[PDB]
């Protein structure tokens, strides 16, 4: 169930870029029915789920390291 | 030591004091017409006790019918004074936080 | 009165700061690999196994022996947290449960005697100590535990050691060295007895 | 504490080594002789002869003195356990 | 005043004091043992040098931190501190020079026998506290500014060799005869036979001797460490010039 | 008294002096070396690993000073969060009771040769400055624990010769003794209970 | 004078702290939403207030944190 | 001289700054106050003036204690 | 569904860092490292090939014998990838496959039985095990397989060693020591029958 | 279109990082180290000229050696890219040719054909062979040649061994070790023959 | 024209850097070093001296033979620079002269002219010849120096050594190994002479 | 082949910062057929490259070095 | 060689300067409107030299004053102090790239 945990809170960054990257496309298309507030709200959504996604990252793979260098 | 009441002071306080201050000043201005309205006056000091009353102005001249004892010559003056002050109470206030910030952050 | 996001965020983001201080206390990181560092030490090879490799086994071993505390975490503490069910400090307890659990399961009384003494607390059963003085305890049982396994271990390596050293000797050769003469043997020992798969069963039994 | 407790205690140390050595040695010392003087009465002149004589009765006298030798490492290990307020004090 | 002046002079009058007591806690026997992390040696270099400061001369002003000869300084300090380290050294490897040769001469780790207890000794007779007296008598007498080890000091540590050589024999010559003579007693006592020979019986033999004997140097072994340590003493004095 | 800008940031600042307290203040620095002496004792040369030993020692240095956390809180932290005390009384508070700790756990020859080398006249123990009982609290304790650690060294000692003698006995000289001698050096340790027999008496060698 | 009543007792002060801290948060995001949605008897100098003493408040809260962990790191990679 | 005069002197020019800085903030904090109160004794430009100083004294102390940790700090990683 | 192209260089960027640990534990990397040490013990010279060289040796070596697996991983996994003809999952599990084949077949069935028992799942076929069953089982079976070729290369160096010490024994010199005499017969033992190509060789030949 | 500054500093300082890989794999060095091992190993000494003045007096070794290839690399990839002569890649071609011309004089055909074999590429002339098979192949050949300039000067050192060995027999003196009293005429031999001159002279005239 | 302050800092801290190495290849440690190890080995004592007091006593000794030529080097070199008499690169190569003047009193004609010969440089003067080939030419003739010493010193060890193996055998006594009995009298005879007094005086004064 | 990726992947990175300092260099002498945006996409898009390539060869740089100072 | 002197050059003491001609700038401003007052000037490279190794200049008015006696332009002063700030803010830039260098080359780094 770890397995399932990972993948989907990665899913859910991916899902948040998504729509970030989509309401972006869509407003700079020239959309109407797009507000500027939406998309502000998006990319920060964005912006702060992929900002966890890499210190968590640091977090493990300074963990794998500590772990690895131990003199045996 | 070290807590808000004594790194605020009482710039903490005295920003409200100048929003009821601004309040009272904006309603006798509307009432300026209104006949039988009494003009309120705001007291400082009875706020800065309430901190650590909405008294009465008397007139300079008599009335004509009306009862009214709003004069609009001093209540600008005095809203211009208060808004002056307010924003000097908000650059106190809010550098209180700033120097605050700093200490702690060391940057 | 639950926790502001914020500092919920500030909690579990300090966790993964002490994580390889659980992985090497709290955990049967420790245990593994001291037994297979002995291990090492009782063969002729020096450092051939290597420390990262040594490193790489543990943390796939402890990975598959604390999966049912991990597992239980995740469905006592994780999936109440992210369904709304348990507050933060409720699924910081449920978490803390299942892992004192294993390393009361896998420690030693009289050490727990030692701790709870000098600690000055009252304690009538074990399951009332604080985790303060548990992870102390644990660990010094492990080690314990970990060298009665590496004796074991070491002792056939031994024997042969002391027969190839014997026979040399009676023909007479002092001046051969019978740690030369000893490592083929004592490797092909270690591979007709399959010792890289009963060894790690063991320890992976040993915790169970 | 002072320097010639510290002498004591090393000679005390060095004196359990050699009671410890003495039991393993000397019952492969007696047999090593009693060969040497058999073969010297029998006019045999095999140097290498006297080794496995000497490395059974060895292992026998280590399986012999197990139990004596377990008890006098870990009582003396609680003695210096126990003398360790003599260093505290 | 320019604010310059005060704060280098204080990292000049500490540091370079420091940088002497601390290379010699590094060369030293207890305090540059391998048990000791370097944090803890560093704190105790620290701290002994905050403490030791009023009893410490004002260094001259004359030599600049950031100069050539400012850097000369520090190096010579080390040197110092480093000399009076090794002549820790030299005492406690004596001692293992004397334990491996009654080990060496018993048929046969018995280094460390004495090791330990020469450390116990060093310990015991407050041998770390002299040596922290003399690197602060060495401020006095040998001032950082002006001063260093000449010639004659390198030539006169590097004699201790001989030092040691004369020593341990000294220490261990009523042994070694003992053991000498037991085993050509056994030897020309056995000789009659020729069947019997020695070999590994005599292996046994003379290892059991050998451990007796060390019994018996240990027993009169302090008598010869107070002996020893005013002959190095002596030297350390004569390397500050007190 | 200081301002709340800077006295907020006095204590930020020794907040990160808090390992220096430990090291040369604490019984952090008596356990750490006597597992160190007992880790080389043993053949196994970083199998205790550094970590754990640290780990040990700090929920060692926090069960048996105790005491000191206990009337460091009462009299400095309780006083000054009631604004009963000001900031320098409250500082001054906290290094009484670990004062008297410090002053206690040395020897007089260490303390009467710092007050030699610091050059200050005291005509009595105990009131000497913490500046010069600081290194001689340290000093003190280096010893003590090189001469308990030593003396846990002697029967691990004792094993070695018994085994190299025995395997010299037979004429084996190659024979490296260490590794022989290494499986019994183990099961003394663990025969005897040694982890929790040293740290039973370095608990109570405090005082 | 016992281990675990210290322990309790740091464990109470630094409990202490944390809910001074969630305290100033709660009433900070509680004066923010009241003023957000729409209540007339909120100022914006209350508002404005509080969640400057929110925001130094877990200001504090995580420098403390890094010196602590710093601290920590500190003793456990030593080369002792 | 010995080098505790020296040390001595240090710590004496490091009291001196402090009260200096302390003295300032303490001067700033009176004039605010006072002109926030209502006092007409006392010119915006002084309070002005009084917070200026302040703010720039203790930035200055901000980097001599940061030099001062990060020296410490380079002191601890070193052969020793 | 497809992942962001933020998430694809924050996935790629991260096996950049576990880069050496899948060296010395999914490659040829620690095979050929353990047999040149066991090679090296063998003849007298303990340090003279030097450990950087047998590394570099090594690192060549795993070079040319995981080249069809890497082509492989280049044909089936980046060019769909760089041309855009999969997504990033689909890449990702096309260059697994190969990995994974070359581990399984260099794996053993106990060793797979071993970690497939302790891991707790339900596994029908071995071709279809779960990655972090099989690396601990693949670098346990090298390690094993390393062992026993050593041994091979161990014994013609033993002979010699055997046979010069009763050579000296036969002469009545029983001081000097057989290591000097033995280790000129051992290099020329090592050159006339070119070891340095032969043992190499049989190393790459041992992964076909 | 040659690669741009900021690319050409990019690839000179990963050069540098790769130095002691270069010298310790592509160069001299090597073979003058292994050859100086086994000449300390052949006397009585075990580590009496030390390692840190053995691997300096190599280093100087290699680099008068190699200094016609420098010299080459100088004249015909150096001065021409400095004075705007040549495009950078072709400089980095006109560098590596003498260093690949310099491996394959000192390299064995074996060698060749296994790594090329071993590569499994389709290359005919023993000139256009690339630096990742080239590489492995001229190590393997320095180690090889080492071996026997090892064993060459090895003998005489056996013949002093085993003369004092047999007259030291001849009188019964069994007891008495051999290697203490070879020793001094070990050091005799090396000395009066002027064996430090000697075997740098050769070290140096063997890479033609 | 003269190097910057920031320049000339860059030069000191480099030189620092290698100031281990400027000790074992330019200074005397090298020929006193070899010395003592021929000592400790040629008496019975194995590593009973230890490698830390040889390597302090060594450094001592060379502080006290470089003593002239380092207050060369200060009066010449540093006194100028430090008083800004003289510019950072003149002072330099003021400093650098007195080492090469040292260097050549301790070689050989026949050394230099190998490794000039090996450089492939032109040069008529050994005054004027570049450190870079002085320095391997210089502790060439420091080993074979120190060979020639050691040897010296090897001969009366192994005089006492064989006198004590007659004396046993003419006895008859062919059972006692003499080692154990002429290790006293080797150390008896070392003592009462003086010897390491003795060693000083033809180590020290070798150099002049 | 992987000896080819490598090269292509240089030769994308040079392409990028040929085109960035053609476009800059145009830009700059004063050319009126060169707009700002383009020399602001086109040095941003040389930027990431080499930042790219720079972490990418400090990875490849720590893997070797960790591979080498292992114990053998 | 190797000292702070030949290390900074003259940009610590340009610095101190720097800041005396804008004290000296200031004044005049201040006391623009007092009568009787009359502009002070600073010589830069006399005050350079004395900086380095260790008088009263007035300023000429472009016009007559209007009575008072106050010769100060506030027009030119103005242009004065923004000029002195961007020379004391490159000196500055000078003298903190000098520390900067030492300890790059002390450290390595």
């Amino acid at each position: 169930d770890f397995n399932d945990l990972l993948t989907k809170a990665i899913n859910n960054v991916n899902t948040l870029q998504k729509a970030s990257g989509d309401l972006q496309t869509r407003f700079d298309r020239g959309d109407a029915d797009v507000s500027l507030s939406d998309v502000m709200i998006a990319r920060n959504k964005s912006s702060v789920a992929f900002d966890a996604t890499v210190q968590i990252r640091n977090k493990l793979v300074e963990a794998y390291k500590d772990l690895m260098n131990m003199p045996v | 030591a070290i807590s808000f009441d004594n790194a605020l002071g009482i710039h903490q306080h005295t920003v409200g004091v100048r929003e009821r201050n601004a309040e009272v000043i904006s309603t006798n201005i509307a009432q300026a017409n209104t006949p039988g309205y009494k003009a309120r006056g705001l007291d400082f000091a009875k706020e800065l006790q309430a901190a650590t009353d909405k008294l009465y102005r008397l007139p300079t001249q008599p009335d004509t019918g009306d009862g009214n004892t709003v004069d609009l010559d001093l209540e600008r003056n005095l809203f211009m004074q208060n808004q002056i002050r307010h924003q000097a109470s908000l650059d106190f206030l809010g550098s209180k936080f700033k120097n605050l910030t700093k200490a702690i952050k060391g940057e | 009165e639950d926790y502001s996001v914020t500092l919920q965020i500030l909690a579990l983001m300090t966790m993964l700061g002490f994580l390889p201080a659980m992985v090497i206390l709290m955990t049967s990181f420790t245990r593994i690999v001291v037994v297979m560092s002995i291990l090492r030490q009782a063969m002729g090879l020096q450092q051939t196994p290597s420390n990262q490799v040594i490193i790489g086994i543990a943390l796939f071993l402890t990975f598959f022996v604390m999966s049912p505390v991990l597992n239980e975490i995740n469905d006592k503490a994780v999936q109440p947290y992210l369904n709304e069910q348990v507050t933060a400090r409720e699924a910081f307890d449920a978490a803390q449960a299942p892992m004192k659990a294993f390393m009361l399961k896998q420690t030693r009384i009289k050490d727990l005697e030692t701790f709870v003494t000098m600690s000055g607390e009252q304690v009538d059963n074990p399951e009332d100590v604080s985790m303060a003085v548990l992870i102390p305890a644990f660990i010094t049982s492990e080690l314990k535990t970990a060298f009665q396994i590496g004796f074991m271990l070491f002792l056939p390596f031994l024997i042969i050691d002391l027969v190839v050293a014997s026979v040399l000797m009676a023909m007479g050769m002092m001046m051969l060295s019978p740690m030369i003469v000893s490592l083929p043997f004592k490797l092909m020992l270690f591979v007709l007895v399959d010792g890289w798969n009963l060894i790690l069963s063991t320890l992976a039994g040993s915790f169970a | 504490m002072t320097p010639e407790m510290f002498v004591e205690l090393f000679r005390e140390a060095l004196w359990m080594v050699l009671i410890m050595v003495c039991a393993i040695i000397i019952p492969s010392l007696l047999i090593g002789l009693i060969v040497a003087i058999f073969q010297a009465a029998t006019s045999i002149n095999e140097q290498t002869l006297s080794f496995l004589p000497r490395l059974i009765v060895t292992l026998l006298a280590l399986m012999l003195f197990g139990h004596w030798m377990t008890q006098m490492l870990m009582e003396y290990f609680y003695g210096l356990i126990e003398r360790l307020p003599q260093v505290l004090y | 005043e320019y604010p310059t002046s005060v704060v280098l002079d204080w990292i000049a009058n500490y540091f370079w004091p420091y940088v002497r007591i601390s290379s010699m806690l590094m060369v030293m026997t207890v305090t540059g043992a391998r048990f000791v992390s370097p944090r803890i040696r560093l704190y105790l270099g620290l701290a002994i040098t905050f403490a030791v400061m009023p009893a410490i001369p004002a260094v001259p002003q004359d030599i600049e931190l950031l100069s050539f000869r400012g850097f000369m300084t520090i190096a010579e300090q080390m040197i110092i501190g480093i000399a009076m380290g090794m002549v820790t050294q030299f005492m406690i490897q004596t001692f293992v020079l004397l334990g491996q040769i009654l080990g060496m001469q018993s048929s046969l780790l018995l280094g460390q026998l004495f090791m330990f207890l020469t450390t116990m000794f060093f310990l015991a007779t407050d041998g770390h506290l002299k040596m922290l007296q003399l690197v602060v008598f060495s401020f006095k007498t040998l001032p950082i500014g002006s001063g260093s080890l000449n010639a004659v000091d390198f030539r006169e540590m590097a004699g201790w060799l001989g030092i040691m050589f004369q020593t341990a024999l000294s220490m261990s010559l009523s042994g070694i005869i003992a053991l000498l003579t037991i085993n050509l007693s056994f030897g020309v006592m056995t000789r009659a036979a020729p069947q019997l020979n020695i070999f590994s019986l005599g292996f046994a033999f003379a290892l059991m001797v050998g451990l007796l004997l060390c019994w018996y140097i240990l027993a009169g072994l302090y008598s010869h460490y107070e002996m020893f340590w005013t002959v190095g003493e002596a030297q350390i004095c004569r390397l500050i010039r007190l």
